[PDB]
Formats: C-alpha cells, structure tokens, sequence
RNA sequence: GGGCUACACACGUGCUACAAUGGACAGAACAAAGGGCAGCGAAACCGCGAGGUUAAGCCAAUCCCACAAAUCUGUUCUCAGUUCGGAUCGCAGUCUGCAACUCGACUGCGUGAAGCUGGAAUCGCUAGUAAUCGCGGAUCAGCAUGCCGCGGUGAAUACGUUCC
C-alpha cells in the first residue's frame, strides 16, 4: 500500500501543476493488468497446460484463466477447445502491490534490460510490456519451472491523450531506455 | 538466482562454480578466491552468510554477463563498420586470425554437404 | 636464370637478412644446409668423390 | 535493506532491490565508465 | 606490432604533413601499404595498391592501429559456381 | 606490391582429444645423445607469464643450451559435453626482422566448436619389436604437429600354410 501512498502525497499533486485539468478533480487512474501467458504448446501436448497454469499464481495472486481459441488457425493448434494460453486483472490494492514489485525488484534483475518503451506507447494511452523470464519474479523459486515461459504486462491509463499517459508513467518510477 | 554471477549451479565447489560465470576463468577465480582467504570451501554450496556478500561485492568489481557480451558486439560491429576486413573474415565463414582454407577450418564453414564431381 | 640469382647473391643486400644461403659449385638455392653451405646434391657427389673423413657410410 | 510487504511465506530473503541495483540508484559507476575507451585514445608517446 | 613503435616509411608522413599544414589534397596512390594510420593522417582517402587496382580508402575517426594496406584485400570472391 | 597460404568441396598424410589405469594441485626421483663464438649465454635482478635488464663462464669430457618427461608419493574432483577436451574468436602483451595487414611465432586474460572410441573399408609390427613419454639436431633472422636421430617406460601372440 505503501505505492498506493504515494500518488496520493507526491505524484499527484507535482501532476496537476505540469498542465491545466477541467474541473480540478480530473486526474488518470490505473485500471488493470493483463498477463499474457501464451506458452506456445508446440504441440498441443504439453501435455499439461495447466501446470504452467499454476506458474503464474506466484507472478500475481488473483488465479489464471486459461484463454480458449475463438478461430481455428491452418499453421498451428487448435480449432475451439483445448485453450492455448491464460490470463489475469488484478485490480484494487493488488494493482499497486504487484506494480511496486515491478519497479523495485522485477525489471533490474534482468541481464542486458537498461530501460525500454519509447515508440511503445499506443498514442492513446495504454502501456504494454514483454517479459521473458519467471527469475524477474522474486516469489518464484529457481529449481521450480525449469524451461522458461513467457509473460507480459498491460498497465492502463484513463487519460486520453498518450502525452499525459507517459507524464503520469514517469512519476510512479518506471524506467524508460531515453 | 543468483547473487553475483547469474545462475551459478549448486553441489560444487566454489571456485568451479564461479568459473561458469561469464566473465571469471579459473586463474581468476584463483584470484579472487586469493583475496577471499576461503581455503576451498565449500564442496556443496554453504560458504557464510556475510562472507557470500563480500565476495560478491569483489565479483561485483569484475564485469559482467551479457554487458560483456555487449562488448564482444559491440567490438565486432566497430570491426565491421570499420571497413573492413577483419570482420570480412568473421562473417565469410573465413577464419580471422590466418589460417588457410583449403582443407578443414570447418569450426565455422560446418559440415554438409558436397556439390562437385570430375569426370 | 641462375647467373642472375648468383649476380644476385654476390651482390650486397639491401638488408642483411636478405643474404641466403648457396653452394658455390651449383647456382641451385634452396636445401642448401649452412654449415657447410654445400648443395645436398653438390655434397653428395663430393662425398662420392670423398673431400673429407670420414666414415662414411651409416656407422652407429 | 528491508522492505515491508505481504506474502505466502513469512520471510522473505531477497539478492537484489532497487536501492542496491545500480540503475535505479542514480547513475553510480558500478563497473562502468562507458565508452573507456573509444572511438580512439591509443598512443604511448 | 612491439613497442616505439608504429612505422610508416616516412615519406607518407611528410606528404601528409604538408597535405595537412595546407592544399587540403585528396585521394593519393601508396604502393607502401605497410605503414599504420595515424592521428595526424585522419580524413584523408588513399588509393590502396592491392597490386591488380588502387582501391581508394576513407579514413574515419575509428581506424587507427589496423595497417591502412589491410582494408583492401587482393583477393577476389569468391569464385564458386552454383550458388543457392 | 602481390601470389605461391585462394575456397563451395573431395582425397592422402600427421597432431590433439573424446577422460577416473583419468583430470587438476603439491612434493619426490631416474636419462641418453646432440649443438654452441656473427654463438651458447649461467647467476643476480625486473615482469603473473613471454621475455627483458645486466653479466660470469665457455672455441668447450671444464662452461652454457638444460629442467628430463612419463613415473612414484599424497591431496582433490566421483562419471557429465564433465575441474573431459581444447577449437574458434576478442582484448592486452612479447621475440625476431627496414618492416609481422595479406601470410610468423609465443604469452597473459577472456570466449569454451565439435567430439562420450567412429559405417563400408584399411595399415603397421615376432621383443627391446609393437605401445607410449620426453629430449636434441639438420633446416634456420624469425617460423618444425613435418624429417632425421637420442634415451625412458615396455607388452600380447605366432596353432599353421586351409585361404588373401
């Protein structure tokens, strides 16, 4: 929570002189993240999908969803049923919970990671994330796991405009490659 | 995982266990393990809770990685760009350091196959 | 073109590394050894000729 | 350093945090003094 | 190379120490590719004597310690018949 | 100045390994022969190393090249692409030479290919031979896994002329 403090106390209010807002009131707001998983099957059999299911409970704590086919695909696995892949929105004190991990522990611990997202932003407001490595999440034990699975990260932006998406990014401490 | 180098194993000796870093050989490691004072030490993988710190603190002096990859990269790419043609042979399949052609060197040129025949 | 790699010879180098060895019976350079800067072929017909002892041939 | 937060286990030992890790804290030379040296600097009289 | 060190024949480093002082001359035919580029001699563009044809050679800031003869080779590429 | 060193590949011939009869470290111990004055160059000192500084002695059964290596004795790793092997390459040095890019050798550091004994086929050798470990020389400014020698350790089998 102690993350969650700290746009109320420091970030804000550092915002609201930076430019004009209608109404006073008016701020952006986190919304959810969504962790991709993706896996990859190759192929289909797994044969335990869900054992990497049960991976990302450490990553984040609200439980997984695993991401059905909607469209059947010529090159690869499969047509509706046997889903590829899962998913998770953590939101309330959990989003800050796992954000202040982000910054604090997961992305410094990476090898040749310095900073990134430049041309990343959507130019309306959502951020995204790519994240290659179950050793970025401190919970995670090393002999756990073995061969890597993927990961990524979604953070949301209420603004409407990405010139106040980025602002509102660079005060909470997320690095960026410049 | 882990707390100098990355990834070091377990049930092994240190100086073997630090010799997989990238970075650190054996005589450095010999060096390092000189200043440590561990007299071998430890076998499996219990040195000492502080003494883990200030030998990772002297590994934090020596660098590092994938950075060191970088400067591996980024020397080649300053060799490339260069000209050149010393990073002519690193990308010709050719063998840089001068070491003819006509038979073997196929450390880089692989094996398969063959497309010849007389008469 | 031996009288001319001879004239070459004799000739002071520009550089004294450049000075290598030859037989003065035989114009032929190359397999010359230094010591007695003999052609192998020039020292094998003088050793058929016998120039010095001795013993001569295949001892030990 | 310590960090005060919550978990599945009661304790949580950790190698690396922000206020240790060299890119957060500033900019601390840690190993490097990038570009030391190039493009050129070689001469020796 | 040893020590003390570097050595160009000499009459590069005359030639372009009046190529520098002023004229500001550009691209000159060396036979003496032995000789090593210097601080001095950045910028200028050498028609290299690989023997067959001079190749003319730039100088960026970068190359210093490679022999200014070694950025063009002699050798012809490649010759292989079918490619692909 | 190049090239004789090419490079998609084939073949001939060597070298190094694919490892616990082993690897690595420490200690200890046994040679022969050959070369050396435009040379060998001790010892002392500097550098992790290569070598350098300086210099005694030796025209040599005197002195120098020069320390033999396998081995033995212990310590350690405990069966794996490994503390197996060293390739390839990077960086930083060093010897020789007007000069080491093409196209030299060596060292320090770093990188750690392939290979866990090899199809069809094929070679050598009847004892100090095969097996293997080091040393020297001719060559030679520098460059010897090649060649020519030196010694250490040192076997198995030979029923026989059916067959090649």
């Amino acid at each position: 929570n102690r993350l969650k403090e700290k746009y109320n106390k420091e970030i804000a209010p550092a915002l609201m002189t930076k430019f004009n807002y209608d109404s006073v009131m008016q701020v952006p707001k986190i919304e959810k993240i969504v962790i991709n998983m993706g896996v990859g099957d190759a192929v289909q059999n797994a044969k335990a999908i869900d054992s990497a299911v049960e991976e990302l409970t450490f990553i984040a704590g609200q439980k997984p969803v695993v991401t059905r086919a909607k469209k059947s695909i010529a090159g690869f696995r499969l047509r509706e049923g046997m889903p590829i892949g899962a998913k998770v929105t953590l939101r309330g004190e959990r989003m800050y919970d796992f954000l202040d991990k982000l910054i604090s522990v997961s992305l410094p611990r990476v090898r040749d990671f310095r900073g990134v997202s430049k041309k990343s932003f959507d130019g309306r407001g959502n951020y995204t994330l790519g994240i290659k490595e179950q050793l970025i999440f401190p919970e995670i034990d090393y002999d756990k796991v073995t061969k890597v699975r993927g990961m990524d990260i979604v953070i949301v932006t209420t603004a409407n405009t990405d010139e106040e998406a980025r602002e509102l990014l660079t005060q909470v401490g997320m690095p960026f490659q410049k | 995982a882990r707390i100098a180098g990355v990834d070091i194993p377990r049930d092994k000796r240190v100086v073997i266990s630090l010799t997989y870093i990238f970075g650190i050989g054996r005589t450095t490691a010999q060096q390092v393990l000189k200043e440590a004072g561990v007299s071998e030490d430890t076998r499996v993988r219990d040195l000492t809770e502080e003494e883990l710190g200030k030998i990772r603190d002297i590994i934090d002096k020596l660098k590092v990685e994938g950075d060191l990859r970088r400067e591996v990269s980024l020397n080649i790419k300053r060799l490339i760009e260069i000209g050149s043609y010393r990073g002519i042979r690193h990308r010709r399949g050719l063998p840089v350091r001068g070491q003819n052609s006509k038979n073997n060197a196929r450390t880089r040129k692989g094996p398969r196959r063959t497309v010849a025949n007389k008469k | 073109a031996k009288k001319s790699m001879i004239a070459k010879q004799q000739r002071t180098p520009k550089f004294k590394v450049q000075e290598y060895t030859r037989c003065e019976r035989c114009g032929r350079p190359h397999s010359v050894i230094r010591k007695f800067k003999l052609c192998r072929i020039c020292f094998r017909e003088l050793a058929y000729k016998g120039q010095i002892p001795g013993v001569k041939k295949a001892s030990w | 350093n310590e960090f005060e937060t919550g978990s599945v286990k009661e304790e949580v030992r950790v190698e690396i945090c922000s206020e240790c890790h060299p890119f957060y804290t500033g900019r601390q030379k840690f190993a490097s003094a990038d570009g030391r040296v190039d493009r050129f600097n070689k001469k020796y009289g | 190379s040893l020590k003390k060190g570097p050595f160009v024949d000499g009459h590069l480093m005359t030639k372009i120490e009046k190529l520098n002082e002023t004229d500001k001359k550009q691209v000159v035919k060396t036979w003496s590719r032995r000789s090593t580029i210097f601080p001095q001699f950045i910028g200028h563009t050498i028609a290299v004597y690989d023997g067959r044809k001079h190749v003319p050679v730039f100088i960026s800031e970068d190359m210093v310690g490679h022999k200014l003869g070694e950025f063009a080779p002699t050798r012809t590429y490649k010759g292989h018949a079918s490619d692909d």
